């Protein structure tokens, strides 16, 4: 089937610079709209970005429209989320997925409150 | 095949009011024709004609042109 | 003396023969390759899906008895002492129960297709099969008194017209002028005026290249019968004395009859051509045998999808947003992301279902047709059924199943949700 798997992590003060890799494994992921979502510890579910099978589709979230971006590349079949000037509100386990929901036609466009079903292990980012 | 488009070689369309009996030569019953039963008489002539075959003064000419026509008998 | 003479064929004959033996073997080689590859598209690597595939099959059956005659007919021309007086009877049998038979189904063509999109009555399979058994018990006690007195009388196999009374070819050319022309040249055409003036004010996609459909059927067939039953009428009309006619007249109108004659065989050559290579459903099936700035009409608008546990059920729901009054059959298509697309429901507007292998057992399809909506219950989910589910129509006459909606989307699976804002 297809399974994801991030490989992004490390221990920075806020400031740092990280490099969320997330590769698919199974499937080749050029048709499924994959997001991130991060967990703080003790903290409720909360999605940070998301793109789609479209060009011109993305999305960020309110608190780090701009500090964040993602980028889908087909090399190794693996999306990529730069971490830039990190904040402490930034901790939290962050895990990659697929978004199955509003698929207008042809390609998934990125929607708010998305099920996510093929997700990784997850990945400590410690700020 | 359809109806009235068989291939027959022989139609007649009316029939001799009476042919004398001493002017024919020889009656042939039809080959092949389309409409009902039809004798040909062939006069002394040699022109044909259409006879019906249910007549009285038709059935005595075919005893006559039969007897007749038998080579040498 | 003077009086009518026996009018001659003789060069008539010997000049109609080449023309009628031509034909019989062009007729006989299209016929029965168009005929088969009807049947062979029908059935081959797939079932009767509708009523018309039922009536469609057994019109290139006639079709078939018909032409595999022609060889044993062009034997008969060839040497007239080659058909005995018993194979004539039996081989004139095979002509007149294949003939009415094609007329019979032509018409049922035209009465199926008109009780489904006026009247809203739609025949299931099981049925149409019934109706074929109808139509040939009554085409063969219909044809009985036409093949029964034909007898090999002088050498030459004719209607025993010494057995009959002096009216019965008068009769059997006015039955068979009503009945195997005007009766189901009526029916035909007031059924596709009827068809055609409705579905032109419709929404349908297809609406012209219908009622073009619908015109050729009716054109090909008069303009393949008429010029024979034409000639049957000044035929009739000679022999019920209403005209004169002299010895030239009668050989003209002989060999019209002949040409004529030739002429119409060929209409059962044209009958695949007519209904149903004629939509691209059988197009593309038979290629696959052979092995070689706005929106536009009605569109299929899709509700029901969701997210459900594994072990869930859902309902989908599809429907027609316009006024179409052709579609015949709907049903239901999934394409899941990277994988190709595959039928998992089928339903027609008869009744008859067809289930995938998969899923049969888990998912019912249900219809409505006075609504043209389809629903799909689909219980006892699995995480294979994870797809984005399409909805299909097929149409009528044309044979279109271009009819699709935008598709929604079904998951099944442990999923997660990240509310993003
Ligand atoms: C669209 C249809 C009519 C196609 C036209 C076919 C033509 C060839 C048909 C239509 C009417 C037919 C004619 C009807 C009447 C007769 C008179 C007869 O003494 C000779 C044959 C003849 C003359 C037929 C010949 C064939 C004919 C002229
Ligand atoms: C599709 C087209 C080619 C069909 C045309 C029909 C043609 C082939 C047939 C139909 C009726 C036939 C005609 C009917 C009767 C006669 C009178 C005869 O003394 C000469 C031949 C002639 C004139 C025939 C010639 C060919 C004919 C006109
Ligand atoms: C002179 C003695 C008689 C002469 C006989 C000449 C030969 C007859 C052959 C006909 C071809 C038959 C073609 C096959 C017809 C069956 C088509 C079929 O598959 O059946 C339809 C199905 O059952 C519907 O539901
Ligand atoms: C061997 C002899 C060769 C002779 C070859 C003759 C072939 C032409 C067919 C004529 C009758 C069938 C006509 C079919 C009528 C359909 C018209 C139709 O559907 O219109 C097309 C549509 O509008 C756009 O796809
Ligand atoms: C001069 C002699 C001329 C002879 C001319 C013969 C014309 C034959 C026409 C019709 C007879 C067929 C009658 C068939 C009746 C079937 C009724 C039936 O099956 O009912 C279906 C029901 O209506 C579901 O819609
Ligand atoms: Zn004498």
């Amino acid at each position: 089937q297809l399974q994801l798997v991030e490989s992004g992590g490390g221990l920075v003060q806020p400031g740092g610079s990280l490099r969320l890799s997330c590769a698919a494994s199974g499937y080749s992921l050029e048709y499924y709209a994959i997001g991130w979502f991060r967990q703080a510890p003790g903290k409720e579910r909360e999605g940070v970005s998301c793109i789609s099978t479209s060009v011109g589709s993305t999305k960020y979230a309110d608190s780090v429209k701009g500090r964040f971006t993602i980028s889908r590349d087909n090399a190794k079949n693996t999306v990529y989320l730069q971490m830039n000037s990190l904040k402490p509100e930034d901790t939290a386990v962050y895990y990659c997925g697929a978004d199955l929901s509003t698929f207008y036609g042809g390609n998934y466009y990125c929607g708010d409150r998305g099920i996510y079903d093929y997700y990784g292990q997850g990945t400590q980012v410690t700020v | 095949l359809l109806p009235h488009a068989n291939y027959c070689a022989i139609t007649c369309s009316k029939m001799t009011s009476k042919i004398p009996v001493a002017l024919l030569i020889h009656y042939q019953q039809n080959q092949a024709s389309c409409g009902k039963r039809a004798i040909i008489l062939e006069t002394r002539q040699h022109r044909l004609f259409c006879a019906d075959p249910k007549e009285q003064w038709v059935k005595d000419a075919m005893q006559h042109l039969d007897r007749q026509a038998a080579a040498l008998t | 003396d003077e009086d009518a003479t026996p009018c001659v064929f003789t060069d008539v004959l010997n000049q109609s023969k080449p023309v009628t033996l031509f034909l019989y073997g062009v007729v006989f080689l299209f016929g029965s390759i168009g005929n088969f590859l009807v049947i062979f598209t029908i059935t081959w690597r797939r079932r009767i899906q509708c009523s018309g595939d039922v009536y469609f099959i057994n019109l290139a059956a006639a079709d078939l008895l018909f032409v595999c005659t022609l060889p044993l007919w062009m034997q008969y021309l060839l040497d007239h002492n080659s058909l005995a007086s018993v194979p004539c009877t039996l081989l004139t049998a095979c002509f007149y129960v294949a003939m009415f038979a094609s007329l019979c189904f032509i018409t049922e063509i035209a009465l199926d297709r008109y009780y489904a999109i006026v009247y809203m009555r739609y025949r299931p399979v099981k049925q149409a099969c019934l109706f074929s058994i109808f139509w040939w018990i009554f085409a063969v006690i219909i044809a009985i008194p036409h093949f029964m007195v034909v007898t090999k009388k002088d050498n030459q196999c004719m209607t025993d017209y010494d057995y009959l009374e002096v009216s019965y070819p008068i009769i059997l050319n006015v039955e068979l002028m009503l009945g195997a022309f005007v009766i189901p040249l009526s029916v035909i055409s007031y059924c596709y005026y009827r068809i055609s003036r409705i579905v032109a004010v419709s929404q349908s996609r297809h609406k012209g290249r219908i009622v073009r459909v619908l015109i050729a059927v009716v054109l090909v067939f008069i303009i393949f019968w008429l010029p024979y039953h034409l000639t049957l009428f000044v035929d009739t009309l000679k022999l019920l004395k209403w005209i004169s006619s002299s010895c030239e007249f009668e050989r003209s109108l002989k060999r019209a009859l002949i040409l004529t004659e030739s002429l119409a065989f060929c209409h059962c050559c044209l009958n695949p051509l007519l209904y149903v290579f004629v939509g691209t459903k059988f197009r593309q099936e038979l290629h696959c045998l052979l092995a070689e700035p706005r929106g536009s009409q009605v569109q299929l608008v899709e509700s029901g999808g969701g997210l459900v546990r594994p072990g869930g059920s859902l309902r989908l729901s599809c429907a027609a947003s316009g006024s179409i009054f052709t579609i015949y059959a709907m049903g239901w298509y999934r394409q899941a992301p990277g994988k190709q697309r595959e039928l998992v429901a089928r339903i027609t507007f008869g009744g008859d279902t067809n289930y995938a292998d998969s899923v049969k057992g888990r998912f019912t399809i249900s219809r409505d047709n006075a609504k043209n909506a389809v629903y799909l219950q689909m219980n006892s989910l699995k995480p294979e059924d994870t797809a984005v589910y399409y909805c299909n129509a097929e149409e009528t006459i044309v044979e279109e199943a271009d009819y699709w909606g935008q598709g929604t989307q079904v998951t099944v699976s442990s999923r997660a949700l990240e509310v993003l804002f």
